[PDB]
């Protein structure tokens, strides 16, 4: 059956400013089917209280569904966002770049 | 502006795992304002945006009662449409449904929309003049004709043009602060030497709604599209969305190239460039 | 609001 491979963005809501409280975002969009694990990432580990979006889909029919958590950005604080589907051999973790 | 009303449904069976799944949303433009979800706990239509809240009991209770009546049929739904193409009972498959309607700027009906899906293809759709039905497959086609018979889309076209355009109206002068807003984007570039000889241009848009937009590169004027990454809109999650638009520019080449922004917030189109 | 009729497939 159809099979289509999420694309991932990791990002922050507001422009990251350490020290300032923001949101910490994963956008995962244009996949098939509906299952999907999302999981953010603070240094490797996985961060406990993360919300998402009610789950939508586009024209094409693929779905999008947005993680997020709030986080206070840092200096040394590495972020990143690991993803995991049925068009995946191995999850795949896209790191957090502040101005990407 | 023009602006539509849509309603987005998914129902995934679980093998097994007891009732299928069940999720439907409701936009107006790109903002979300009801919600149901089969595993919940308050099993009620549930407001996603403030101005929908002011919205009193009826309301809820009767968009509870048929937004149960739309799970009940995508449960039905399931189980046919593993019967039409001899599927077992082992597999999980995908019920999409979407319906809405457009008004252009003069607020009145425009275009009509209903469309189903199963495991991600085309199934079933009223073709534009409301009237008839698009069917991808054999199995399609029976239930073309049992629609047909039922009139299906008799009442599809009364409830589109109608009832789905008069609360749109509705919705679009209750939620007037949210839903009759542009909030023009914020822009900035930035610049970070790669190497030694080239170097990423990346114009930024933030903050902006509604997520229509048009994020562009130019080099002495001249479209730059294969050799710009352009990344898909995003959300921001507080109802605004985010985008960018990034070039690999030969150091001191950079006065050569021309970011231009095109949005309904802006009063005029915006040309950028790193100087 | 939602449409009151669903027919099934």
């Amino acid at each position: 059956m159809i099979q289509r491979t999420p694309k991932i963005q990791v990002y922050s809501r507001h422009p990251a400013e350490n020290g300032k409280s923001n949101f910490l975002n994963c956008y995962v969009s244009g996949f098939h089917p509906s299952d999907i694990e999302v999981d953010l990432l603070k240094n490797g580990e996985r961060i406990e209280k993360v919300e998402h979006s009610d789950l939508s889909f586009s024209k094409d029919w693929s779905f999008y569904l947005l993680y997020y958590t709030e986080f206070t950005p840092t200096e040394k604080d590495e972020y990143a966002c690991r993803v995991n589907h049925v068009t995946l051999s191995q999850p795949k973790i896209v790191k957090w770049d502040r101005d990407m | 502006g023009s602006h539509s009303m849509r309603y987005f449904f998914t129902s995934v069976s679980r093998p097994g795992r007891g009732e299928p799944r069940f999720i439907a949303v409701g936009y107006v433009d790109d903002t979300q304002f009801v919600r149901f979800d089969s595993d919940a706990a308050s099993q009620r239509m549930e407001p996603r945006a403030p101005w929908i809240e002011q919205e009193g009991p009826e309301y809820w209770d009767g968009e509870t009662r048929k937004v149960k009546a739309h799970s009940q049929t995508h449960r039905v739904d399931l189980g046919t449409l593993r019967g039409y193409y001899n599927q077992s009972e082992a597999g999980s498959h995908t019920v999409q449904r979407m319906y809405g309607c457009d008004v252009g700027s003069d607020w009145r009906f425009l275009r009509g929309y209903h469309q189903y899906a199963y495991d991600g293809k085309d199934y079933i759709a009223l073709k534009e003049d409301l009237r008839s039905w698009t069917a991808a497959d054999m199995a399609a086609q029976t239930t073309k004709h049992k629609w047909e018979a039922a009139h299906v889309a008799e009442q599809l076209r009364a409830y589109l043009e109608g009832t789905c355009v008069e609360w749109l109206r509705r919705y679009l002068e209750n939620g007037k602060e949210t839903l009759q807003r542009t909030d023009a984007p914020k822009t900035h570039m930035t610049h970070h030497a790669v190497s030694d000889h080239e170097a990423t241009l990346r114009c930024w848009a933030l903050s902006f709604y509604p997520a229509e937009i048009t994020l562009t590169w130019q080099r002495d004027g001249e479209d730059q599209t294969q050799d710009t990454e352009l990344v898909e809109t995003r959300p921001a999650g507080d109802g605004t969305f985010q985008k960018w638009a990034a070039v690999v520019v030969p150091s001191g080449q950079e006065q050569r190239y021309t970011c231009h922004v095109q949005h309904e917030g802006l009063p005029k189109p915006l040309t950028l460039r790193w100087e | 609001i939602l449409n009151a009729m669903i027919a099934k497939i």
